[PDB]
């Protein structure tokens, strides 16, 4: 399967020459990084192509990397039932850039592109209905950035005097405790 | 005594095989959540003299 | 597909239909219904009883799990998965295994890959009774899920004596299984496995051929292969239509190559056929039950756990020699380091393919945990496949599409 | 407790570190004898998700958790278990504890 | 607020170096903790402090602040130039030493 | 100047060819393994962990420690020597070595204060097999008795040597010692005595182990719970670099961090072990003195009766050693500003205003290394600045030469003992010195005890003269961490105190607690801890110390530092500069900031240099010209080591060892 | 692009599921083209449930927002409303479907300029732009039944607060660090009586923070 | 606080484990009586070792 998925992204570099940036092979899974402005038609060559029959969008989610200047990663997994392989398709984006919507190829996309939108903020352009699908009504921030605190901001509480549920500024009785225990010893990469 | 005969976690009940108590061990009690023994932390309302905490010592004027 | 104005087969327009629709019948269904899992708040637009839109509002079990799980070691995560499809805790346990497994390339021991098998179809059966069963109280059938339900509680008794937890086991540990069943347990097992058929066939004398249960399930909710790759189906979602997919078989993991057991599929991939699925797939997981226990009577003593660097050793080491003691200590406070990588690790759950997308950056916590639950592919489907049915399919199509929350929310 | 009555606890906070909850809140100085003991050893019983981890770490058997289970209190704070109530449970339920260790020992 | 920005300096307890490659993006506590009446715990109303930063360059950390209008201090870290002994080894036998050396 | 290359593994990699191949290794970012060797230390060699393979060269394998690169054959045409770290035979002695080093280790970690930042734990992770093979008995150790800062739990020790090491090179002492032979041979104190020396705790961090531990630490946290803090010390006017650990709302221990330029890597037992001292005697409420004893009042109350009683007087504002630079331009602003008189001298020293060479100097710190001549003026270094001390001994073991003007003390290294009299001093300034010796690196040192009589300035015109004769940089030691930056903000007045206290009817005590104010005015005092400072105050205003806020001191070679905040300070204690800033609202003076921030953006408008954070000013040459001296004997500014501020004298510890050591001299 | 379905969507899917029953505010937010009243960079994101971004420290509110605000103002057919912070209009468009005439009250000159350009657009004739300084209001026109603040305040000034009508309801806003509260106000005796309404966060407008300074 | 076990000893090495059968003890450590006082302390349990000195052989 390493030679299979050697040569199947070789297929994929060749045909979609220009939305492809490169490829990887690691840990038996086939990584295809993707320019923004080609991935929907990427993945529609992906989910079409004879070879490459990706018929099956597994998720998408993001992952954010506040180091690099694109702090965001949004990340594609497809599975194919009839070839029997899976690929995953990465995609770079910088925060307020807008990232095209695959609703338009997997309607099932509609869900996931949501959640995105909701826990790292990232909008999707074609989205018929982007909206928050995790967080509470009126939710300020989004939490799965690596700079929104754990407890985030807020919390709720119910007032005799309001007779409603109402938020309150977060107040502890014990604070998060985050211990560190990593070691100051990488060890060795024996040969 | 009869705890674990009584939930099926030992075969023999407590008259034929009784368990092995160390002196220090000190006799059960039922829950005894709705009563004026129930245990509370040191600093509950409930104890009535509820402990005084702090993490520096003041300096006393003389 | 798009019902919302009526079409008649006169033809006829009526006057009301030309006027823009703002004042339309919205129900609120759940989060308090029985038929909503507690924590479903679907709004329904419905035209006499004819459901015309269905809109899952979720989250309300949204609880920040992969948010918490990035402050956390490797081994202070693995309760977290329990809770996720938490009607089979130790399944979902096993996609964070093997990713870790996967990255570290750690080879876990072989009566440990037995266990894991066998307590696998166990969370099968747990969830499928429960499926099954509670699918039948939702179109009025009182009696199947107290039967299933017995049968559910023998089961959690099984888990409790291998972890010491009904529910949240906390079993499966990266490099295997935290303990050795006792013989006895298997003995049980054994003895559990020759009863249950009969439970099986009792449930299907009562509901299979009742004229009142296939009236309330054939041609319902129909699915079609190309409804199955629109919305990202597996599991049963796409055997009930008839495609021998499982994971086990098309990506074997764990040892299931030298079990024997067959791919039940359906031919009409409705309601009812997700249901005979279902109740086949009991009796597979019953007798891969019964060549597990047989594999590790028939297998040498070994350990359960892979030790080296990457799980705690035994306790009796641990209180004897200086190594096991330094192990103990640096595994239990910062554990293992997981070199850097990313990987996609699934397994065939009771539900569908779970599966842990985990991004290791060389430390001890990982920097992206995403948990792919199949409920939460199969929900989104859920206004495509309830429009133009009535409103009393719909807790029909929510028993047969097989939502915990615990797992859509995450 | 040991044997001998000594606590078995000496304060290494490993139950503590391995706390997938945090529910484990420890102090310790060295007692007047000098003996690395405890000075505060707090449960949140509310945050705990009864893993079992803090038994598996505790490398002295000192912290365990016991076969009772029906506990259930009127408020709240009789939920926050401190030191002293929880050595008061291993007091009272030793003897079926130090069993259970038995059985299980060949699996540990 | 006001972030620091500095990298983390070896832990004296220990020789290893590796928990000093990377600068890290600081929120510090902002208000004084306060001690929890009913069990003794510390109590804080501020989650600003769980979060904190990790970067590869002292840039990439001056960044994110600037895009972010995060007031910053960036403390310079104080490598530890190495020790070169000229002779090495051998100067703990050197003629000219003021005592014997101990080994 | 003629670098060599060296293939390590796979990078090749430019280097001294006098370095050795640990040092090389780590230049070229590769981990290699180590237990006795330290950079600041002699090589040892005798664990034998950072072994590595010498390509072409014997089958045995070679201690990186202690092999020179020059010391490599030169591959074959001229091609770079290559060493191996990832071979086998690398992990192979690597796991033998660490297998050797557990046989007799006991089982600890669980009651071991080192559990969680060990090395041994941490190496034997990376680097060892997971499982035993010994079956014998363990070595049993009996254990030492160092005194009230080291525990001893011998059965630990690896026999590294480093604490051996590092109390004889760095510390100057000669009491410990490895007796006996073979695996029986034990690290000890000759006769058991406790150790003698104000530098010892630096070997709680040395001990790789927890062999050698911290007795007030003990027992009380684990490394992960810790919150680090990196800041600056101010028990002395060295400005060491340190970082303070805490858990919640408590400092647990300070521990030194690295600074080539000032403290190397090391700190003195005062900055190490004052934490116990820093929750004790702390001003928490305001006071207001009424029919004679102090009675609390609140913030607004007390803010009130000091403004009555500053508002059409004549005040004088004192500032104490421990305050921050932009505490003092406050005062400054305030005081003034009311047209009243701030000094910052308030130990009596002669220090010219406004002539930063002249109380600051020219030199500095890392000068002493490579000095040649150094020369000592009314100042015993071992108790102004120990760790600076040590880096005197550092010189002078390389062979400079050390002379002492004042009476003979116990300095850990040689000296010549010029005289202990002014008419000492004379003699050298008058001196003429060869063309020779003037090209040598040199440094003349004066300390604080030199100056604060009434020749004071003539005992500076005379050193700056000495200084500029042999061609050498000039250091004044402070003993306050908060003088230089007072002076820099220009924090005095003509005649220094005496001329600020003539006539004044309040004073405005922040936070000098070394000089009686007598009776008569109306004193406000502001400060951390209740002293002296306090006993005498009609007003008390609780301020925080100085780990509990931000704040800029400049140490004694002029470098500007900032201390960061790690805790808060307790109960109703404020920020040294907000308190100035609220009792300007209530004088009508109010001042044109309103936080912290606008506070240091003004005071590097008065004073630029402030802005440079970490980096030593170049100080103009400016000789002082009156040479009157007097006849008097040099008396040391410092008399006792462990007492010298109101944090030390709140320390528990710091009376234990203040009595410990007048025991000793009697 | 099918900005109707997009609409429609929005009205079902963030408004109606959020307490907002007023059939007139339901008919209004799903006729008032948002994409119409947004920059054009912002058109294809223009029902999004978030904030939209119109100029720095400005926003368009969250359909959720702005639906529940309308909702709980109660708007009559006679009444006359001020729309403080109209940005590019949309919030005075879906008013003016329901109240007598909405005097719009926009701050900076292009997006007053703009709102009255996209206003005429689509034929909306009982709004008025009326440009100035937001914390002012419009007291020309004034008493107002009805005064919707269209972002985050600290405070709102007396002088604001004097144009309401007695009997008048003002919705505004309130953000305390990172908590927003949505009050309604209600003029009695010539007092504004404010009460909790809802919880919603938005950026605070421009001159109506509060008076914060040197505090021991 | 007295000692919870006292032994006494005719060796200057004692181990200690809590006395507990097959790992439910603690970790095993050996301990020197110093000559001079005659007793040493385990640090897990707190038992004393105390030495029989006209007895005690020396290895
Ligand atoms: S059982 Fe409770 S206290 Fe123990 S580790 Fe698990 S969560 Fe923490
Ligand atoms: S209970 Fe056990 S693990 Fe926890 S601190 Fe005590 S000895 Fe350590
Ligand atoms: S020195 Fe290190 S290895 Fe030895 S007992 Fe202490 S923590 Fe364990
Ligand atoms: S006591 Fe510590 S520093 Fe000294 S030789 Fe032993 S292990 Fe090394
Ligand atoms: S570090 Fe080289 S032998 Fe010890
Ligand atoms: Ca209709
Ligand atoms: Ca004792
Ligand atoms: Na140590
Ligand atoms: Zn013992």
């Amino acid at each position: 399967s390493d030679e299979a998925l050697l040569e199947l992204a070789e297929h994929i570099a060749l045909r979609r020459e220009n939305d492809v940036i490169s490829t990887q092979v690691a840990f038996g899974e086939l990584t295809v990084n993707a320019t923004l402005s080609g991935v929907i038609g990427l993945i529609e060559f992906l989910r079409n192509d004879p070879n490459c029959r990706f018929s099956t969008l597994i998720d998408i989610t993001a992952v954010d990397n506040p180091a690099r200047p694109a702090r965001f990663d949004v990340v594609y997994h497809l599975l194919s039932m009839y070839q029997n392989q899976r690929i995953r398709v990465k995609v770079q984006v910088r925060e307020d850039e807008l990232v095209p919507s695959l609703i338009g190829v997997f309607p099932g996309a509609n869900w996931y592109e949501r959640e995105v939108f909701d826990l790292f903020g990232i909008l999707f352009s074609g989205h018929s209905d982007l909206r928050r699908i995790l967080t509470d009504y009126g939710f300020r921030g989004h939490p799965l950035r690596k700079d929104f605190p754990t407890t985030g901001y807020v919390e709720v509480r119910w007032s005799d005097i309001e007779k409603r549920v109402v938020y309150e500024p977060v107040n502890l009785v014990q604070e998060y405790r985050q211990f560190d225990f990593l070691s100051p010893w990488e060890g060795a990469k024996y040969v | 005594e009869w705890h674990g005969w009584l939930h099926h976690t030992y075969k023999e009940p407590p008259t034929a095989a009784p368990l092995a108590h160390k002196p220090w061990e000190k006799p059960h009690e039922p829950n005894l959540t709705g009563s004026s023994g129930a245990y509370h932390p040191a600093g509950s309302l409930y104890r009535a003299q509820p402990v005084e905490r702090r993490d520096y010592d003041a300096w006393q004027p003389e | 597909g798009d019902i919302r104005k009526n079409s008649y087969d006169d033809g006829s327009m009526d006057a009301l239909t030309g006027e823009q629709s703002i004042r339309n019948f919205n129900i609120n269904f759940g989060p308090q219904h029985p038929a909503a899992h507690g924590v479903l708040r679907m709004v329904l637009e419905l035209d006499g009883e004819i459901v015309e839109r269905a809109d899952p509002h979720i989250g309300l079990l949204h609880r920040g799990t992969e948010k918490l799980m990035e402050s956390r070691t490797y081994l202070q995560n693995l309760p977290y998965l329990d809770r996720l499809d938490y009607v089979a805790p130790m399944n979902q346990e096993h996609a964070w295994c093997l990713a870790i497994e996967r990255l570290t390339g750690t080879v876990i021991p072989r009566r440990a890959s037995l266990i894991r098998v066998l307590y696998s179809e166990i969370g099968r059966i747990l969830n499928h009774l429960m499926g099954v069963t509670t699918g039948a109280m939702d179109v009025g059938a009182l009696t199947p899920p107290l039967w299933g339900f017995e049968a559910r509680e023998e089961l959690m008794i099984f888990y409790e004596r291998a972890c010491g937890a009904r529910l949240h086991a906390a079993y499966f540990r990266p490099g295997g299984v935290h303990q050795d069943l006792p013989p006895d347990l298997l003995d049980d097992i054994e003895e559990w496995c020759e009863r249950f058929p009969k439970l099986v066939d009792d449930l299907d004398t009562l509901l299979t051929e009742n004229r009142i249960f296939k009236q309330r399930l054939v041609d319902i909710g129909i699915v079609t292969e190309a409804d199955a790759l629109d919305w990202g189906y597996t599991g049963v979602m796409v055997r009930g239509s008839g495609l021998a997919w499982d994971l086990r078989r098309s990506q074997p993991y764990e040892c299931y190559d030298e079990f024997d057991f067959q791919i039940p599929v359906g031919r009409n991939g409705d309601c009812y056929d997700r249901y005979l699925c279902r109740m086949a797939e009991m009796r597979e997981s019953c007798k891969i039950m019964q060549q597990a226990v047989q594999k590790l009577r028939a297998e040498p003593a070994g350990d359960v756990l892979a030790r080296g660097k990457l799980t705690p050793p035994r306790r009796a080491e641990m209180k004897r020699d200086m190594e096991s003691l330094i192990h103990h200590f640096k595994l239990y406070t910062e554990g293992f380091k997981v070199p850097a990588g990313e990987v996609y690790a699934a397994v065939e759950a009771p539900k569908g393919e779970f599966g842990v997308y985990l991004v290791a950056d060389g430390t001890n916590k990982p920097w992206r945990a995403k948990l792919r639950a199949p409920g939460f592919a199969h929900l989104q489907s859920i206004d495509w496949m309830s429009r133009g049915h009535m409103l009393a399919d719909v807790p029909a199509i929510i028993a047969t599409l097989d939502i915990v929350f615990g797992e859509v929310d995450r | 407790r040991y044997p001998n009555g000594e606590e078995r606890c000496i304060a290494c906070k490993l139950c503590e570190a391995v706390c997938p909850a945090q529910a484990i809140t420890i102090d310790a100085e060295p007692r007047e004898d000098g003996s690395r003991r405890t000075t505060r050893y707090d449960i949140d019983m509310t945050k705990c998700i009864y893993c079992g981890f803090c038994q598996e770490a505790c490398p002295v058997d000192a912290i365990v958790e016991g076969p009772n289970f029906e506990y259930a209190t009127e408020t709240r704070e009789e939920l926050f278990y401190d030191k002293q109530k929880l050595l008061a449970n291993g007091e009272r339920w030793e003897a079926e504890i130090a069993r259970n260790l038995q059985l299980d020992a060949p699996y540990r | 607020m006001r972030v620091r920005i500095y990298k983390p300096a070896r832990n004296a307890m220990q020789s290893g170096t590796a928990r000093t490659r990377n600068w890290v993006l600081d929120f510090p506590p902002a208000d004084p903790r306060a001690i929890d009446p009913l069990m003794g715990w510390t109590s804080s109303d501020d989650t600003q402090s769980q979060v904190r930063l990790r970067f590869e360059t002292r840039k990439q950390a001056e960044d994110y602040a600037r895009e972010h209008g995060l007031d910053y201090e960036v403390i310079e870290p104080h490598t530890r130039a190495a020790n070169i002994r000229p002779r090495g080894y051998g100067e703990n036998f050197a003629s000219d030493r003021r005592a014997p050396w101990t080994h | 100047a003629d670098l060599r290359k060296i293939k390590i593994d796979d990078t090749i990699i430019e280097v001294d060819p006098n370095m050795t191949l640990i040092q090389a290794c780590e230049m070229a970012g590769i981990e290699v393994p180590r237990f006795c060797y330290h950079e600041r230390l002699s090589i040892a060699g005798n664990c034998r962990m950072c072994l590595v393979e010498v390509v072409g060269g014997p089958p045995k394998p070679a201690a990186s420690c202690a092999m020179q690169v020059k010391d490599l054959r030169p591959g074959p045409e001229g091609a770079p020597s290559e060493i191996r770290t990832n071979s086998p035979m690398v992990k192979k002695a690597r796991e033998g070595v660490m297998e050797f080093l557990l046989i007799n280790h006991p089982l600890d970690c669980p009651i071991c204060d080192q559990g969680g930042e060990c090395d041994l734990q941490d190496q034997a992770m990376a680097y060892g097999v997971d499982f035993s093979r010994y079956r014998e008995p363990k070595r049993a150790t009996e254990d030492l008795n160092l005194g009230p800062l080291v525990e001893t739990h011998m059965t630990r020790c690896i026999s590294c040597t480093r604490c051996v090491r590092f109390t004889t090179e760095v510390a100057g002492i000669t009491q410990m010692g490895q007796t006996g032979r073979g695996e029986d041979s034990e690290i000890t104190s000759y006769l058991n005595q406790t150790l003698e020396s104000n530098m010892q705790g630096n070997i709680i961090d040395l001990c790789p182990v927890g062999a050698l531990v911290s007795k007030p630490y003990a027992f009380t946290a684990r490394p992960w719970e810790l919150t680090k803090t990196e800041s600056i010390d101010v028990m002395d006017a060295l400005g060491s670099s340190i970082r303070i650990d805490t858990k919640g709302r408590e400092v647990m221990r300070i521990l030194p961090r690295n600074h080539d330029g000032v403290n190397e890597e090391w700190i003195s037992d005062k900055t190490r072990f004052v934490w116990d001292g820093l929750r004790r005697q702390r001003l928490d409420r305001p006071y207001i003195r009424e029919n004679g004893r102090l009675r609390p009042a609140s913030w607004p109350e007390a803010l009130e009766a000091a403004a009555r009683a500053m508002k059409g007087k004549k005040i004088a504002g004192l500032i104490g050693d421990l305050v921050p630079a932009e505490a003092a331009f406050s005062l400054k602003q305030l005081v003034e500003g009311l047209g009243g008189k701030v000094e910052c001298r308030v130990d009596g020293a002669r220090l010219p205003a406004g002539n930063r060479s002249a109380y600051v100097g020219t030199a500095r710190i890392e000068d002493i290394d490579d000095a040649e001549m150094i020369q000592l003026i009314g100042t015993n270094p071992r108790d102004e600045a120990p760790v600076l001390n040590a880096r005197i001994r550092k010189a002078w073991s390389k062979g400079a030469k050390v002379g002492l003007v004042g009476e003979p003390v116990d300095l850990t290294y040689d000296y010549a003992h010029v005289g202990t009299d002014r008419a000492a001093l004379e003699s050298l300034s008058s001196r003429e010195i060869s063309d020779e010796t003037k090209a040598r690196p040199s440094i003349v040192i004066v300390g604080q005890g030199a100056i604060r009589e009434a020749d004071g300035e003539a005992v500076l015109a005379h050193a700056m003269k000495l200084a500029e004769n042999s061609n050498s940089g000039l250091l004044i030691l402070h003993t306050a961490a908060g003088r230089v930056g007072a002076m820099d903000v220009g924090a005095v007045t003509e005649g220094g105190l005496l001329a600020a206290i003539d006539g004044a009817e309040v004073v405005y005590n922040l936070g000098a607690d070394e000089v009686d104010i007598d009776q008569g005015p109306f004193v406000i005092y502001q400060g951390s801890h209740g002293d002296r400072g306090a006993h005498r105050a009609d007003i008390i205003l609780p301020g925080a110390c100085y780990t509990e806020e931000s704040g800029l001191f400049v140490n004694t070679e002029g470098r500007p530092q900032l201390a960061m905040r790690a805790n808060f300070a307790p109960g109703e204690g404020k920020e040294n500069w907000a308190i100035l800033r609220a009792l300007s609202a209530e004088l009508g003076a109010t001042q044109p900031w309103d936080s912290l921030a606008g506070l240091r953006r003004k005071l590097v408008e008065a004073v630029p240099h402030l802005a440079q954070i970490d980096q030593v000013p170049q100080n103009e040459w400016q000789p002082l010209g009156r040479f009157d001296l007097g006849q008097a004997s040099f008396r040391y500014a410092i008399r006792d080591f462990y007492l010298t501020n109101p944090i030390a004298r709140s320390s528990p510890l710091m009376g234990e060892l203040s009595a410990m050591a007048a025991a000793r001299k009697a | 692009t099918d900005f109707a379905q997009r609409r429609t969507m929005m009205v079902d899917t963030q408004v109606r599921p959020n307490e907002v029953t007023s059939y007139p505010v339901i008919e209004a937010m799903l006729n008032v083209p948002r994409e119409q009243f947004v920059p054009e960079s912002r058109r294809d994101v223009a029902y999004v449930g978030n904030n939209i971004d119109l100029a720095p420290g400005r926003v368009l509110l969250e359909p959720r927002t702005l639906g529940k605000m309308m909702d709980i103002l109660n708007l009559q057919n006679g009444d006359l409303v001020l729309d403080v912070g109209c940005g590019y209009g949309y919030s005075a468009a879906v008013m003016a479907r329901i109240a007598e005439a909405v005097v719009a009250v926009e701050e900076d000159a292009a997006m007053a300029a703009e709102a009255e350009g996209r206003l005429a657009a689509q034929d909306v004739f009982n709004v008025a732009v009326v440009q100035g300084a937001l914390a002012e209001g419009c007291p020309g026109q004034a008493p107002y039944d009805a005064i919707l603040i269209e972002g985050a305040v600290e405070q709102v000034p007396e002088a604001l607060t004097e144009q309401l009508r007695e009997g008048g309801r003002i919705v505004a806003l309130f953000r305390e660090g990172n908590l927003g509260i949505v009050r309604l106000g209600h003029k009695l005796d010539g007092r504004v009586n404010w009460r909790f309404a809802f919880n919603a966060v938005a950026p605070l407008l421009p001159g109506f923070a509060r008076p914060r300074g040197f505090v021991l | 606080i007295p000692a919870p076990e006292i032994q006494t000893v005719t060796s200057w090495k004692v181990a200690c484990d809590g006395d507990e059968a097959r790992g439910l003890g603690h970790p095993r450590v050996w301990l020197a009586i110093p000559r001079d006082t005659g007793w040493v302390e385990c640090g897990y349990c707190d038992k004393r070792f105390v030495i029989d000195r006209e007895h005690a052989h020396d290895d």
